[PDB]
């Protein structure tokens, strides 16, 4: 089957600039947006974790930072809860490891409609991003 | 003198906190910017979005929370260590009388010429409706600078 | 009251022990989590974004770079570390080729002085003014207008004392010091006693105060040109790199290049030739005024009587050299092991030198060709 | 053309063979006859030139410039000359 | 009172609980450690760090992992690296390289010195070369002598040799390593010179096994090379040998002793005060 993910304009550059930057240590980050039914996943803001260099471990991943900016986005206008994370691999394609399912199994428990997004800032150069 | 340059990144965050704030009955979106103003060409690699309240008939009246001032500045640090607050930006293209007050709150965080970024979300003129001023001593004035469009593979494409 | 706080006062010694292995232990999962990085040398700049840097393993790639590095030292001529999976610029590194650590390690702990080199003084100022003059004050040289001589021969008959003049320098000036014997650079791979000649005369540019040594060439300081040799082109081209560094217009001047050897005729013509070794410093027999000094030198630190006399070994020794008088004093002690003897009879010496006249029998004279 | 953007493996040209294909050398010793990219062309390289591959199927992505890399690739002047012919 | 002891019966409490927390993350240790290390030559040791090379030619650079100290790694070390990760598991197994093709390691022979008569004159030579310093080290450091470094036995072919160096081997009780020399010379170029380095490499660490050469014929000729006559293939061997008891050995744990055939063809430069001592005939 296919499903259609709808991912808001701002968002794109957003998760575009964060994996581009940093070449290596493919790097995270947290985002936001609704759903319609099971069918339908829509992205509006996306949050940037904090850096680390255990590359996207169960310890990479701080509830305590995640908890305080949350408080300061809804006063933002931000209303919409976590829809995933978005991982980037450089020099790679899309596909997920054994860390990164791992790591994906963990998030299970707490929101079970997260998505976990794999993004090549590098590869999609050519006009055309491979996400 | 010098020059201004700014990504779509920037652009584009500025003139989408108009309709996902829901600002309505005439008023104003403040938000900060970040970058290197250090060499002749200023660059701004990020923005953000700050909750600004300011009465109409009242110009005296004007409050802005520190809060996420120290906390963005946190979360920078953790991620791009390269990244400053050069200045901030408005959501209209018309100079108010509080830009001189504004300027007062953010000379103790910056630690150079602070910049003002005016940008119109309504897009009612012609080619780039971005403008870029810088406060110096007159009291005080904003020179204008030209505004450009970064050029690198992690905006444009 | 304090029978029940002795007993927690010895557990204190292995709780202590434990929080150390408690740290020691998490440490090692956090360094598992580390991976390996590529390490390759950077030749041109194609974009400035974008380098192209020689990896190791032989192939060459065209590799990224990121914000955490500074782009000004990652030119050409600068080995960087790159990654296993996405072949980019990590980190930046110096130049280290091979750093073997034989080479490298001069036996820094001081044995030999000056005053066991003693007997050859006529010829230690030789060393001294092509070593220490110039190092010391180089701008003597300048005020004359001669160029400092960079090459040194060292040759004559074998147990003379040649290679004790390299470990003197080292226990005195202090410099770091590079031993080469002629054995150790003739490993080959493909190409690879060229190579290794290179690695040695990296480290010139590095460390400025260096001097190389070499240790009794008896093979690839020679000419033999090219005719059959059952493929020779690898110590053919180990000649060609030693002609190199002296020759091309590399300038260095603070390196010293010392070659011992047991007789000029075996070396290349070529580099016998002014330009690359300028001073050949000789090493003969002593005379019998520099024989005498000898004797008290390895008899210093041996227990004998209080009356000594070492002018009757002097006319004794024929042709012997430096090594050939420790032998005498080394059979000397085993004549009063029979006897049980502590101290040595200086009778028992002159039997030890007799014996030794006889242990050679064979040549022991080189006059003619030798320079 | 900019599909690979990405780490590739330094080729180089042999002989041109038909049209958008030409028989390349990569620096791992093992030669390749692949494809030559469309928005290149064969006029616009040398029969000595020094181009990129693919890093797993070794096809051709883009031409370097006419500068190879030997040692230092030799500028050839750095603090060279010392005495003249005087 | 009650309070002081309190907290020092709960530390060691709260460290068992801990304990079993270090003792599942050594067997997760011992789970990431797989048989294969391969090998890795460490040419390095601001940070600390350590770059490796392995045995393919390839140079990877690693942070310093906890399962080795930095004072006890040296330069010019094999160890071993994971084949994904490239990252050291694996120590030095008190042994760099190998011992190649040739050596000779052997409990005792069967020969004593009772097997023999008339020889008593040659055999207390060797009483004063390779057996004395063992035991009477200390007497000698007493009287300031140096331990000699061997003795060259030639004699004419069929008598003694191999078989006064048997009786050597046996009676002291100690390592036995023999190298032969025309089993050094070899068609690689360095190969001849790696077992001459290699051999007295172990030396130092296999304790004075006092190494024995027989046939010396092959090892010392040297004259000039004209035309056609190729040589200097051979010199190599000898330049290691040559060079390797002098400066860096030849102390007092290395002893060599040599036989050959006939003196009439050897190198004059071979005899030497720190090499080959007393001419035992």
């Amino acid at each position: 089957t296919k499903e259609t993910v709808y991912i808001s304009s701002i968002a794109l550059l957003k998760m575009l600039k964060h994996g581009r930057a940093g070449v290596p240590m493919e790097v995270m980050g947290l985002m936001l947006g609704e759903f319609v039914d099971d069918y339908t996943v829509n992205v509006v803001d996306v949050f940037a974790m904090p850096q680390s260099g255990t590359g996207v471990s169960v310890e990479a991943v701080d509830d305590v930072f995640q908890a305080k900016m949350m408080d300061m986005l809804k006063q933002t206008g931000r209303d919409q809860m976590v829809v995933g994370w978005y991982h980037s691999h450089p020099g790679f394609g899309c596909w997920l490891s054994s860390v990164d399912v791992n790591t994906q199994k963990s998030f299970e428990q707490l929101n079970s409609r997260a998505v976990a997004v794999v993004v090549d800032p590098i590869q999609s150069v050519k006009g055309k991003v491979v996400i | 003198h010098e020059k201004v340059t700014i990504a779509p990144l920037v652009l584009l965050s500025a003139l989408d906190h108009y309709e996902r704030t829901q600002t309505k009955e005439n008023k104003r979106c403040v938000g900060v910017i970040l970058g290197d103003a250090n060499s002749s060409t200023i660059r701004v690699t990020n923005s953000f979005a700050l909750p600004f309240e300011e009465d109409e008939k009242n110009s005296d009246v004007w409050f802005l929370d520190h809060n996420y001032i120290e906390n963005m500045n946190e979360m920078c640090k953790k991620i791009n260590a390269k990244e400053k607050l050069i200045g901030w930006y408005h959501s209209g293209p018309k100079l108010r009388a509080s830009d001189l007050k504004i300027n007062e709150l953010f000379k103790k965080y910056t630690q150079n010429n602070p910049l003002l970024l005016i940008v119109d979300v309504k897009q009612q003129g012609v080619g780039l409706p971005t403008d870029a001023y810088v406060a110096i001593e007159q009291e005080k004035t904003f020179l204008h600078l030209p505004c450009t469009i970064e050029a690198e593979e992690a905006e444009e494409i | 009251h304090r029978r029940y706080d002795d007993q927690l006062k010895q557990r204190r010694q292995n709780i202590r022990d434990l929080e150390k292995l408690y740290d020691k232990t998490e440490n090692d999962i956090k360094a598992l989590q580390s991976i390996g990085q590529l390490i390759g040398e950077v030749m041109k700049e194609l974009s400035e974004e974008k380098y192209i840097v020689k990896a190791s393993s032989g192939p060459r790639y065209i590799v990224g770079v990121r914000n955490s590095v500074d782009r000004s030292k990652l030119k050409k001529g600068v080995r960087v570390t790159l990654d296993i999976t996405t072949l980019t610029i990590m980190r930046i590194l110096p130049r280290e080729t091979d750093p073997l650590v034989y080479n490298m390690t001069s036996f820094e702990q001081g044995e030999i002085t000056f005053d066991g080199i003693g007997g050859l003084t006529e010829q230690i100022r030789e060393l001294r003014e092509v070593i220490e003059l110039p190092l010391k004050n180089p701008e003597i040289f300048q005020r004359v207008g001669i160029k400092p001589p960079k090459g040194v021969l060292l040759y004559g008959p074998p147990g003379t004392g040649k290679t004790l003049l390299a470990k003197a320098v080292a226990a005195t000036i202090g410099a770091n010091f590079i031993f080469s014997p002629a054995s150790g650079i003739v490993d080959k791979y493909i190409g690879e006693s060229a190579r290794i000649i290179r690695e040695m005369f990296a480290y010139a540019k590095e460390h400025e105060p260096c001097i190389i040594f070499m240790d009794e060439v008896d093979a690839i300081g020679g000419r033999r040109f090219s005719e059959g040799t059952s493929a020779d082109r690898e110590i053919q081209r180990t000649l060609m790199e030693l002609l190199t560094q002296m020759d091309g217009f590399d300038n260095l001047g603070q390196t010293k290049i010392i070659m011992a050897t047991n007789r000029p005729d075996t070396l290349d013509p070529a580099l016998l030739r002014p330009g690359r070794l300028d001073r050949k410093v000789e090493i003969p027999l002593p005379n019998e005024a520099g024989r005498l000094e000898i004797f008290k030198i390895h008899t210093a630190k041996v227990k004998k009587t209080g009356e000594f006399d070492f002018e009757a070994a002097v006319k004794m020794s024929d042709g012997f050299n430096g090594a050939d008088i420790r032998n005498c004093a080394t059979e000397a002690g085993f004549f009063a092991i029979r006897d049980d003897r502590d101290h040595i009879n200086p009778d028992d010496l002159m039997k030890a030198v007799r014996k030794v006249a006889e242990v050679k029998k064979l040549e022991g004279t080189i006059e003619y060709q030798k320079l | 053309k900019r599909i690979q953007s990405v780490p590739l493996v330094i080729g180089q040209f042999l002989e041109p063979i038909d049209q958008n294909t030409g028989i390349v050398s990569s620096t791992t010793g093992m030669s390749y006859v692949v494809r030559i990219l469309s928005t290149l062309d064969r006029e616009l390289l040398k029969p000595s030139m020094s181009v990129a591959l693919h890093r797993h199927s070794n096809a051709l992505v883009d031409i370097l410039p006419p500068d190879s890399d030997s040692s230092i690739s030799v500028m050839g002047e750095n603090e060279k000359p010392d005495v003249t012919y005087a | 009172i009650r309070i002081f002891r309190s907290e020092l019966q709960r530390l060691s409490h709260e460290n068992n609980v801990m304990l079993e927390k270090i003792k599942d993350n050594k067997e997760k240790i011992k789970n990431n450690r797989q048989l294969p290390y391969l090998v890795a030559n460490v040419v390095e040791v601001v940070g600390k760090a350590a770059v490796v090379k392995t045995s393919s030619r390839q140079t990877v650079f690693l942070p310093m992992v906890g399962l080795v100290d930095p004072d006890k790694l040296k330069p010019n070390d094999l160890v071993g690296v994971n084949k994904d990760s490239y990252l050291i598991l694996d120590t030095l197994p008190s042994e760099f390289d190998s011992r190649v093709k040739a050596m000779e390691v052997d409990e005792k022979p069967t020969e004593t010195y009772s097997d023999v008569g008339g020889l008593d004159k040659q055999i207390e030579e060797l009483v004063e070369a390779i057996v004395l310093p063992m035991k009477r080290a200390d007497k000698f450091k007493d009287m300031g002598i140096r331990a000699p470094k061997g003795a060259l036995m030639y004699g004419p072919p069929g008598t003694g040799k191999t078989l006064l160096a048997r009786a050597c081997a046996a009676q002291t009780n100690a390592t036995f390593l023999k190298l032969a020399a025309p089993q050094l010379v070899q068609m690689y170029i360095g190969e001849g010179a790696k077992l001459v380095r290699d051999a007295f490499a172990l030396a130092k660490e296999k304790a004075p096994t006092i190494i024995f050469i027989d046939e010396l014929d092959a090892i010392g000729t040297k004259r000039f090379d004209s035309e056609k006559s190729g040589d200097r293939e051979v010199q190599r061997t000898m330049l290691e040998l040559l060079n390797q008891l002098d400066g860096f050995s030849s102390d007092d744990r290395v002893k060599v002793l040599a036989a050959t055939n006939r003196v009439d063809v050897l190198d004059p430069a071979l005899l030497r005060s720190g090499r080959l001592d007393r001419k035992i005939e």
